[PDB]
RNA sequence: AGGAGUGGAGCCUGCGGCUUAAUUUGACCAACACGGGAAACCUCACCCGGCCCGGACACGGACAGGAUUGACAGAUUGAUAGCUCUUUCUCGAUUCUGUGGGUGGUGGUGCAUGGCCGUUCUUAGUUGGUGGAGCGAUUUGUCUGGUUAAUUCCGAUAACGAACGAGACUCUGGCAUGCUAACUAGUUACGCGACCCCCGAGCGGUCGGCGUCCCCCAACUUCUUAGAGGGACAAGUGGCGUUCAGCCACCCGAGAUUGAGCAAUAACAGGUCUGUGAUGCCCUUAGAUGUCGGGGCUGCACGCGCGCUACACUGACUGGCUCAGCGUGUGCCUACCCUACGCCGGCAGGCGCGGGUAACCCGUUGAACCCCAUUCGUGAUGGGGAUCGGGGAUUGCAAUUAUUCCCCAUGAACGAGGAAUUCCCAGUAAGUGCGGGUCAUAAGCUUGCGUUGAUUAAGUCCCUGCCCUUUGUACACACCGCCCG
């Protein structure tokens, strides 16, 4: 679990997580009224807020 | 040895079958590449070009060469008369 | 990108002949069996499948690399 | 011509080349004999006998056929004296012809 | 075969037991890892599933060179009695999200 | 079946590939990128970026 | 007005033509060192051989003495492809076979399309509402005049009140001994002790000078770094203007322009189906347009474009001195980085050790032109380094049509360039080196950065072109128009 990647390329993976999964889910939430999403690490946690207008769906 | 095994045992075996003051048949190679070297010579190989295999005898005198430089893989060149655009004039029909 | 042109042979995938199955037991008597040529020696092996009498050959067709006496 | 302009809007081009029909019945080769004006012109076919030569649709402002050279020619189903052009060929594919022994060997270029 | 008759088990337990599968488009992966446990040396579980998503029972969605299959009731059905299974089981999840 | 379907590839410009689909000719490397110049300008907006000049 | 060139010469590279079995292909101001396109293989679309199915699914057929799978050797074969044949074991319902139906394609169509980009167009242009004027197409608003870089303002006024572009905005440069705070940044101060030379007063110590180690629980933040703030507004003065909008000169000083990013309405049969698992239609789909091996995109009597190196003394050559900046770097893609130091070699290079996730290690980036001293002497010369022979290294699976690098030898055109033509106004042109991009090996290219640093202008509509008004028109596919014998 080490070490870690040079502080250039850490931005550079994140934007990737970010852009990827920005696109994934608009082929599949497309009917459910996807606006987007705001990811957040946090302490030992991933959150994934998963914007939709009709969260029903 | 990278499966050039293949050629080296082709080229001995036939040439000790061949009758005496004969060479023998061909054997044959897309392999352009291999040093010519002593023990191949006598024998007598065809190489592949594009479509076509060239056929030549080894002498003493191509060791160290390769195989490939013996054997052309384009015609020479002819021409030609210039074409029409071929030049600052050529336009205009109608 | 232009359409295939005439070949003067192509031909695919043998058909692998259709050989008559299981005489490779040799039945004279009861309850004898009476085996043929050895059952295939490798650890590999279950030694229950037969080697190829083959003679001036002798393989196990089980194997695909390896194992090939000639005599 | 010399360049310009407005010669884009429609469809460049060019023939990629190709290749090769004939003749058929009624539908053969001929050579120019003069150019008239206007659109028609004259034409005599490679057999023995003379004919008018007709230009036809798209081939009009999209091919100049220059004077001189082979052209492939429909006769008309019932007219002699006045025929039908079609298909053109290339100076080059009619020394092919030529040298295949499908066409007369009696016209130069 | 097509594929031996080994490797559609471990291909349709597995997604069994996570009720989703994933993979990447290659012909050259060597023993496809980041699971089923280098058994696959080919296309297998992408061939595999297209065969099934032909009689229905998944869905596929695909982005940036990676599949995404989602199981769904009909191929559990199937699965469930295709792998000789309790009349009620479901491993891949089960309970309420909030 | 066959006994190879393969040759060396390790190195060149096809032992590399780019991301729009395996895509190629385009060659691409740049700080970590492995992505491909079209969609990267239309990543202008997504994160990586915002244009300032 | 001038500065430096191009066109001339040699070489690199792109394009046409020609050749070829193939020499794949797009593109003709707004193509042509462009498609990140510097192709050994790969790439790869091309040409020639060989193999494979990765033809889902459905229905029917085959079918557990069984559907079916693979392979040694020999022969064959570029081949160690059971590809084929000889030979005879092996696999076991995954299949095979027929029909229906799919799937793949750098296949075609950019004149079926989406998206993106370029261009008209770097100029100042553009539109609706309500009212007014016309039978209407339309027009007024959007202006006679002054003024501005600008449809920018002043003013006029059958129009009134608004919107988009311009500007405003964002980034960058230039001004802080003010503010904020720093052993991953420095300076100063000693404490110093150590080295060094008396080099200067003195004696060598000390005082002074030279850098390095020592530095702290020292002091500080000028230099370096990056944050919050301030500063410039035509502000003040003198002219000029309707004295309005503004313009010119000067003080202070950084002068109202340091350079970029963003950019309207409407349009083009502009480019791109070879960026796209964007996409219509058509084609092809087992003798495949979907995989391995070899060849080609580099082939030349010729034409053109972008550039590089040169024609010497304001130079070349050999020594000596001395200055910089933007960046980048292994732990990433699949096997790979930047290098100090020690040792060996003329050199390319080899070898042994160590550091660097990076204001921490490479790197106080100890770079070039320039600067200082020898040698050559107006000579196609020692200027120029093309062509070409032999030899040595490095990368790789492979280096031949020479991958790249090094050593010796060979020593061409060329002695300032026709008709024509390009680009440029201040740290700008020109000279000169460096980093990034592509990269297993390799920039004469492109993109950025420093260093040295001029001459000429402060204008004009002559040429080329663009904006506004007025006028004329047989034009509206719009003068690259139309039309006569």
């Amino acid at each position: 679990m080490a070490v870690q990647i040079s502080k250039k390329r850490k931005f550079v993976a994140d934007g990737i997580f970010k852009a990827e999964l920005n696109e994934f889910l608009t082929r599949e939430l497309a009917e459910d009224g996807y606006s987007g999403v705001e990811v957040r690490v946090t302490p030992t946690r991933t959150e994934i807020i998963i914007l939709a207008t009709r969260t029903q769906n | 040895r990278r499966k050039q095994h293949s050629l080296l045992k082709r080229l001995r075996k036939a040439k000790k079958e061949a009758p005496p003051m004969e060479k023998p048949e061909v054997v044959k190679t897309h392999l352009r590449d291999m040093i010519i070297l002593p023990e191949m010579v006598g024998s007598m190989v065809g190489v592949y070009n594009g479509k076509t295999f060239n056929q030549v005898e080894i002498k003493p005198e191509m060791i160290g060469h390769y195989l490939g430089e013996f054997s052309i893989t384009y015609k020479p060149v002819k021409h030609g008369r210039p074409g029409i655009g071929a030049t600052h004039s050529s336009r205009f029909i109608p | 990108k232009k359409s295939y042109t005439t070949p003067k042979k192509n031909k695919h995938k043998r058909k692998k002949v259709k050989l008559a199955v299981l005489k490779y037991y040799k039945v004279d008597e009861n309850g004898k069996i009476s085996r043929l040529r050895r059952e295939c020696p490798s650890d590999e092996c279950g030694a229950g499948v037969f080697m190829a009498s083959h003679f001036d050959r002798h393989y196990c067709g089980k194997c695909c690399l390896t194992y090939c006496f000639n005599k | 011509k010399g360049g310009k302009n407005r010669r884009r809007g429609k469809n460049e081009n060019e023939s990629e080349k190709r290749e090769l029909v004939f003749k058929e019945d009624g539908q053969e080769y001929a050579q120019v004999i003069k150019m008239l004006g206007n659109g028609r012109l004259e034409a005599m076919c490679f057999d023995g006998v003379k004919r008018l030569c007709h230009i036809r649709g798209k081939l009009r402002k999209k091919v100049w056929i220059n004077t001189s050279d082979i052209i492939l020619v429909g006769l008309r189903d019932y007219q002699d004296n006045k025929a039908d052009v079609i298909l053109k060929y290339n100076a080059d594919e009619a020394r092919s012809l030529k040298a295949y022994g499908e066409l007369p060997e009696h016209a130069k270029i | 075969m097509l594929m031996p008759k080994k490797n559609r088990i471990a291909i349709y337990e597995l997604l069994f037991k996570e009720g989703v599968m994933v993979a990447k488009k290659d012909v050259h992966m060597p023993k496809h890892p980041e699971l089923a446990d280098k058994n696959v040396p080919n296309l297998h579980v992408m061939k595999a599933m297209q065969s099934l998503k032909s009689r229905g029972y998944v869905k596929e969605q695909f982005a940036w060179r990676h599949f995404y299959w989602y199981l769904t009731n009909e191929g559990i059905q199937y699965l469930r009695d295709y792998l000789h299974l309790p009349p009620e089981i479901v491993p891949a999840t089960l309970r309420r999200s909030r | 079946q066959q006994l190879y379907w393969s040759h060396p590839r390790k190195f060149g410009q096809g032992s590399r590939s780019c991301r729009v689909c395996s895509n190629r000719h385009g060659l691409i490397r740049k700080y970590g990128l492995n992505m491909c110049r079209q969609c990267f300008r239309q990543y202008a907006k997504d994160i990586g970026f915002i244009k300032l000049d």
